[PDB]
């Protein structure tokens, strides 16, 4: 799991 | 709904970006950093203490600004109608290749011929002082100033730039995209709305839209050459530890 996915999933 | 697309994108622009053109133009009309002395003077008040070379200090401050802007660009893209409906992998691909094109486009709003704003509008570093730095740190912002000088001559406002940035993010040309036809449809709507907005906002320049199309191609080339400078620093500058989010963005670009 990638950091860009963290900003998109929030 | 495409009737309220320009208004919604402009509002998401004003909502998510701490710095815009009308705010930067107000400040540019604010401590000045023009040498090593004024740089240390500004850092005594705007940076917290918890040692590195001045070129690495400006490097870390600039890359930190990019990290916050990526977060703002992520939230901005979420407010674009249809973006949240895409697959999660497609949303990652659009942001990965789009953020730095939008960042250098938005960078023009805080740039003039003599320098750029830093530290959220609290500082102003001069163009010559950036060129007076050692290589390769002095070769970073110079091509961005050149792009900004031609881009600022178009005299766009925040309403124009908001649609321009939306068109940059919603680009069906990014490598590895899945729903290419639907993203192309999203781009078509944003570009068409941008076309009408440019016709209403800039009736004195009926060829402004093809000018902006060329700026999109200029930004992609400016980013690809910028990524080559990122790898030079990553490989030959140990003190310049690169942010993990920026590591993930530049990787496999
Ligand atoms: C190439 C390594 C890389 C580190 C990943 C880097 N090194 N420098 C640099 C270092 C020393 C210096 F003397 C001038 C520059 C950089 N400046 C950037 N810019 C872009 C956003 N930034 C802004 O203010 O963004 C708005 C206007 C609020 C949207 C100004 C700084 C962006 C990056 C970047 O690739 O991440 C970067």
């Amino acid at each position: 799991p990638s950091l860009l996915k963290k900003l998109l999933l929030a | 709904d495409l009737k309220s697309l320009a208004k919604r994108i402009y509002e998401a622009y004003l909502k998510n970006f701490n710095m815009n053109k009308v705010k930067a133009r107000v400040i540019l009309s604010p401590f000045v950093i023009h040498d090593m002395e004024t740089l240390c003077m500004a850092e005594k008040t705007l940076v917290a203490k918890l040692n590195k070379e001045a070129e690495v200090r400006i490097f870390h401050c600039c890359q930190c600004t990019s990290v916050e802007t990526v977060t703002e660009l992520t939230e901005f893209a979420k407010a674009i109608p249809g973006f949240a409906n895409l697959d999660l992998n497609d949303q990652v691909t659009l942001l990965k290749y789009g953020v730095y094109e939008a960042i250098f486009a938005m960078l023009s709003s805080v740039m003039n011929k003599d320098g750029m704003l830093v530290a959220y509008g609290n500082g102003f570093i001069t163009r010559e002082f950036l060129k007076s730095l050692r290589k390769p740190f002095c070769d970073i912002m110079e091509p961005k100033f050149d792009f900004a000088m031609k881009f600022n001559a178009l005299e766009l406002d925040d309403s124009d730039i908001s649609l321009f940035v939306a068109a940059i993010i919603c680009c069906g040309d990014r490598p590895g995209l899945l729903n290419v036809g639907h993203i192309e449809k999203m781009q078509e709507g944003i570009v068409h709305v941008l076309r009408l907005h440019l016709q209403s906002n800039h009736p004195d320049d009926i060829f402004l839209f093809p000018k902006l199309l060329q700026k999109m191609a200029d930004l992609r080339q400016l980013v690809t050459e910028h990524a080559q400078l990122v790898q030079i620093i990553k490989k030959t500058e140990s003190d310049a530890a690169l942010h993990p989010l920026l590591q993930e963005i530049y990787r496999d670009m």
